[PDB]
């Protein structure tokens, strides 16, 4: 079954850094486009970053563009996210979403409240 | 919501205690069923051009 | 706490499968002779539709077949003579599914509107009119097949299904197990149990008598588009967007064989079994359909000729011919 | 030869074919559009400019005639946040009017992501998107107040410059002009990244008090039809 | 004359 | 004398084989892969068929220009003298009908859908064929080898005083002016319509500068430029003689060989223009090869 388990979240002071790691199972991680989103207390699902299958095409949201780095590891089917220059605004639960269909550039419902192809996420504060 | 968690736990417990037969018997049953109706399958058994209603 | 316990149960279930997975279907079924290369030819080309066709269903007599066009038209074609028998205009243009009643007296249809409206075909005056509207769902109707002349099941995009009575039109049995939008359903030969697929890469069986999820099957990597029971009623095939069809047996509670190919990277839109079940006809977005061997996973035939995505595929009750309808506004019958 | 029932069947089929072609005439005569946007996008107001059933209804239709041409705008009603399935049903519509509130810098990223998804959609690659930058007065007021900076959400704005191709309106602060042109280029870049000449975006600066929206929609649909007729022959 | 020189 | 038989036949045959290159490529990619989606492919492959027939008729005259005798008899002489003319007029009327259809499609989007169909396409194709036949009627009724020693040509019933020049001017007028001016009108009206439509709809779309709009403009102007520069010399250098007999010269037989091959160059470019430089045709061309 499709499963995504995130880890690496924890308490950190402003300016620190965190390496979030998401392990995927139940599908070919190398043939799916991945995205990292975040949800803050009270607000909704906020898109953070996106990475393609191979990793040549990467995108980041302007709010965090310049300090976050997303990467993939097909040899282990893992999604890594290095976050630096943390600020109080980054306090939120980070989730990892997978595109609905493989070999597709568009990724719909990634910010949907109900999404089966999404892990439980990790809380950062 | 924690109620959906209890509902899912109950559903899994209800589905985790069902009688399951080995895959071998299911494969044998499928094979026997396909072999019994193989002749009654026009697609798998092409028939002459005298009983096909589409002509 | 109730989330950890839950996952434990999963392992248990998985372990159970490990106790029943003795051998693979391809291994035990290897000595039988191959079906060969089935070359299905086009015999009838039904034309006349305006917009993309979205669904169709064969009748119990293997003569009339209903087809739905999102231009708002339900056309009942006589497959033998191709003569148009009935042309019902729909109030809601966007229709996504249609179903032919077993008695041949009613025909149901649904789409973006949360109503699987039914139309009577044997009125006393000879004309067709709105017979009943089954409203109440909060999502588009994916499929609502007829279970009898009084009861009708309907799957909605709200992750739930409902059994309505044509007489009263009220929900008689509700199913709220699925987490994603229900995309397709398949009834059993005895109309007692029925399987339903959703966008959560999971299929669920439901009993029409009790209305509870007794078995849940997984294995797909994306949304399950099509689902069809096996002619014997003990198994069922499911086709998803992962360009792979999976056969799940209700008695074994585990996948038996997988149908996929490297050259195929497109999703599945239709699936149907022959009268014997040896051949599985699956429609793909590559403008063609594949005839796989249910017991060998070998592609026996490639039905090509369409110029657009295949929307619906339906085999007759006698397994004589198969009607394929695509978005090109034309249906093709292969025999 | 044929049976007596065959004659009646053929006559019924002929009548049904006549009805079907009569319906196809009007079907090809009328145009269909798909309205999309968030809750704050103000779709209700733009839909309320139609100057020419069930509580759980999942689709609302609005028919309006402009220059003797009929246009039916469809907007999804009672539907869940997931839209990757039913959206494919609109792979043959004439155009997709996507509304955005340009004044809301918070959800602007969500609107950009939604526009990118709709543009890169496999089945919507051959459909143009009419972008109506509604609520321009609110954007102008927010820019004149200066209480919320745009660089907080889009750092590239700090390096953006007013293009000479702009057409400032009389009595418009240059700040509002550059802000609206930047939030327009934000969508135009995504549109052109995967345009391929098969589809184009039509941005327009609209507001709550605006009646010419129908004229803009008509002109955009006419241009789309012209481009389609051109591509049909290959002159393209 | 025609497709010939004369 | 000799240098003519050395160069003229070579260029004639190479023009014929390049025309057959284009015709066969287009006809294959059409009949096999892009098979009957609308009137467009019908008209295109009809033009290709006309041009291919013209090419297959070429070798006869190509060899006659070097042998100076038609030993095959009156049968094939008259047959090919009529076939070449009907093929020329059919290839021209095909371009005319293509221009008219494109004009109707871009301007009358409504009546377009109403009239553009495959049965109507085949009907107008047959009509163009029979019209080429009925307009070359003079070419075939005047066709006769006996009225001359060896040259396989036409018979002018009366001196060139009022018939040779008359027939030349008639065929020139028709073939050049009618088709050419109709095509030009259609294309420039299409340009006017698309410009009026675009200027009223977000002119800054950035395609007006060096893209699809400009590609269409360049293609529609190159059509006219090529058609003119290829056909006009043929119908022009034919009248420079009936009005003043040019003193027999190798350079004058060249001058003519050139103006008679120029229409074959047009028949060779037409495939290049339409089939190769188009959309959804180039798609299959790139897919199969």
């Amino acid at each position: 079954q499709v499963q995504l388990q995130e880890s690496g979240g924890g308490l950190v002071q402003p300016g620190g850094s965190l390496r979030l790691s998401c392990a995927a199972s139940g599908f070919t991680f190398s043939n799916y486009k991945m995205n990292w989103v975040r949800q803050a207390p009270g607000k909704g699902l906020e898109w953070v970053s996106d990475i393609s299958q191979s990793g040549a095409s990467i995108s980041y949201t302007g709010s965090v563009k310049g300090r976050f780095t997303i990467s993939r590891d097909n040899a282990k089917n893992t999604l890594y996210l290095q976050m630096n220059s943390l600020k109080p605004e980054d306090t939120a639960v980070y989730y990892c979403a997978r595109c609905p269909a493989p070999f597709t550039r568009d990724c719909f419902d990634v910010t949907s409240t109900t999404y089966a192809y999404r892990g439980q996420g990790t809380q950062v504060t | 919501s924690i109620a959906q968690a209890r509902k899912l736990v109950e559903q899994l417990k209800m589905e985790a205690n069902i009688d399951r037969i080995k895959v071998s018997k299911a494969a044998a049953d499928l094979m026997a069923y396909c072999e019994a109706h193989a002749k009654e399958d026009p697609l798998l058994t092409p028939v002459p051009a005298s009983e096909n209603p589409f002509r | 706490q109730l989330r950890q316990e839950a996952e434990q149960l999963k392992n248990q279930i998985r372990d159970a499968r490990k106790a029943c997975a003795d051998a693979t279907l391809s291994q035990i079924t290897n000595n039988i002779d191959p079906v060969g290369r089935i070359q299905m030819r086009t015999r009838r080309t039904l034309r006349g539709h305006l917009a993309k066709i979205y669904a169709m269903h064969w009748g119990t007599d293997s003569r009339l077949l209903v087809s739905a066009s999102q231009d708002g038209k339900l056309i009942i074609w006589d497959s033998y003579t191709t003569n148009k028998v009935h042309a019902i205009p729909l109030r809601s243009s966007w229709v996504m599914t249609c179903a032919y009643a077993p008695s041949g007296n009613y025909v149901a249809c649904g789409g973006l509107d949360n109503i699987c409206s039914i139309y009577n075909l044997k009125t006393r005056e000879g004309n067709v009119r709105v017979s009943r509207e089954l409203a109440g769902h909060t999502g588009y109707l994916s499929c609502c097949r007829f279970l009898d002349d009084n009861q009708i099941v309907t799957s909605s995009g709200d992750t739930t299904c409902a059994l309505w009575d044509i007489e009263t039109g009220q929900q008689t049995t509700t199913f709220t197990g699925h987490t994603g939008d229900v995309m397709s359903l398949s009834l059993a030969p005895d109309t007692r149990l029925f399987v339903s697929g959703a966008c959560d890469a999971s299929a669920k069986l439901w009993d029409v008598r009790e209305g509870m999820c007794r078995q849940t099957f997984t294995g797909h990597e994306s949304d399950i588009n099509a689902i069809c029971f096996f002619p014997n009623g003990n198994a069922f095939a499911t086709g998803s967007d992962d360009a792979t069809c999976r056969l799940f047996d209700l008695r074994a509670d585990q996948e038996l064989m997988t149908y996929s190919h490297d050259n195929i990277i497109c999703g599945i839109t239709s699936v149907s079994f022959s009268k014997s079940g040896r051949l599985l006809l699956a429609g793909y977005d590559d403008f063609n359909c594949n005839v796989w061997d249910a017991l060998k996973a070998d592609r026996a035939g490639v039905l090509a000729g369409h110029d657009n995505r295949v929307s619906c595929l339906g085999v007759t009750d006698d397994g004589m011919a198969v009607a394929t309808g695509s978005w090109d506004s034309f249906l093709k019958i292969w025999n | 030869t044929l049976s007596a029932e065959d004659k009646a069947a053929v006559e019924r089929s002929k009548m049904i074919e006549k009805q079907l072609q009569k319906d196809k005439q009007v079907y090809r005569a009328t145009h269909r559009l798909l309205l999309l946007g968030a809750d704050n996008s103000g779709k209700s107001t733009i839909v309320k400019q139609m100057r020419i059933r069930v509580k759980t209804s999942g689709i609302f239709e609005t028919k309006f005639q402009v220059d003797k041409v009929n246009f039916h705008m469809f907007d999804v009603g009672a539907q869940r946040d997931e839209r990757r399935k039913w959206i494919q049903c609109f792979n043959d519509v004439t155009a997709i009017i996507f509304v955005v509130d340009s004044s809301d810098y918070n959800r602007l990223q969500e609107a950009l992501n939604d526009f990118k998804s709709i543009w890169n959609n496999r089945w919507l690659r051959t459909i143009s998107v009419i972008l109506f930058l509604n609520k321009q007065d609110l954007l102008a007021e927010k820019v004149l107040a200066g209480k919320s900076k745009i660089e907080d959400y889009f750092p590239e704005f700090a390096r953006y410059t007013t293009p000479e191709d702009a057409t400032p309106e009389p009595g418009e602060d240059p700040r509002v002009t550059r802000a609206k042109y930047f939030i327009r280029d934000e969508f135009l870049r995504i549109s052109t990244a995967s345009g391929d000449g098969r589809h184009y975006c039509y941005p327009h600066f609209t507001c709550s008090v605006d009646t010419e929206n129908a004229r803009r929609i008509f002109n955009d649909v006419t241009d789309i039809i012209i481009k389609m007729n051109l591509r049909d022959c290959g002159l393209f | 004359x025609x497709k010939y020189f004369p | 004398l000799a240098v003519s038989g050395v160069l003229i036949p070579l260029v004639y045959l190479v023009v014929c084989v390049v025309g057959l290159l284009g015709n066969s490529l287009v006809i294959y990619v059409v009949l096999r892969h892009t098979a009957s989606p609308s009137v467009t492919n019908v008209y295109i492959l009809n033009l290709a068929l006309a041009d291919e027939l013209f090419m297959l008729g070429l070798p006869f005259l190509a060899a006659q220009n070097a042998l100076s005798y038609w030993p095959f008899g009156s049968l094939m002489c008259r047959l090919v003298m009529a076939v070449d003319g009907i093929n020329q007029f059919t290839s021209i009327f095909c371009l005319t009908v293509m221009s008219v259809d494109r004009y109707l499609a871009v301007v009358h989007p409504t009546r377009s859908a109403r009239w553009r169909t495959a049965p109507v396409a085949r009907t107008v194709s047959a009509a163009v064929w029979v019209a080429s036949a009925v307009v070359v009627l003079p070419v075939v009724v005047f066709s006769g080898v006996p009225r001359g020693m060896s040259t396989c040509h036409m018979q002018w019933p009366e001196p060139a005083a009022a018939w040779r020049a008359g027939f030349i001017i008639y065929t020139a007028a028709l073939g050049f002016f009618g088709p050419l001016l109709v095509i030009c009108l259609c294309y420039l009206l299409i340009v006017v319509k698309v410009r009026s439509a675009g200027r009223r709809v977000w002119a800054p779309s950035c395609q007006r500068r060096r893209r699809s709009e400009r590609r269409v403009t360049r293609m529609v102007v190159a059509y006219v430029a090529l058609f003119v520069l290829c056909w006009m010399p043929f119908y022009v250098l034919n009248i420079v003689n009936v009005v003043c007999p040019l003193p027999e010269e190798p350079a004058f037989f060249g001058l003519y060989f050139l103006v008679v091959a120029l229409p074959y160059a047009n028949s060779c470019a037409n495939p290049i223009l339409y089939g190769f430089l188009s959309y959804r045709f180039k798609q299959g061309f790139r897919r199969v090869l």
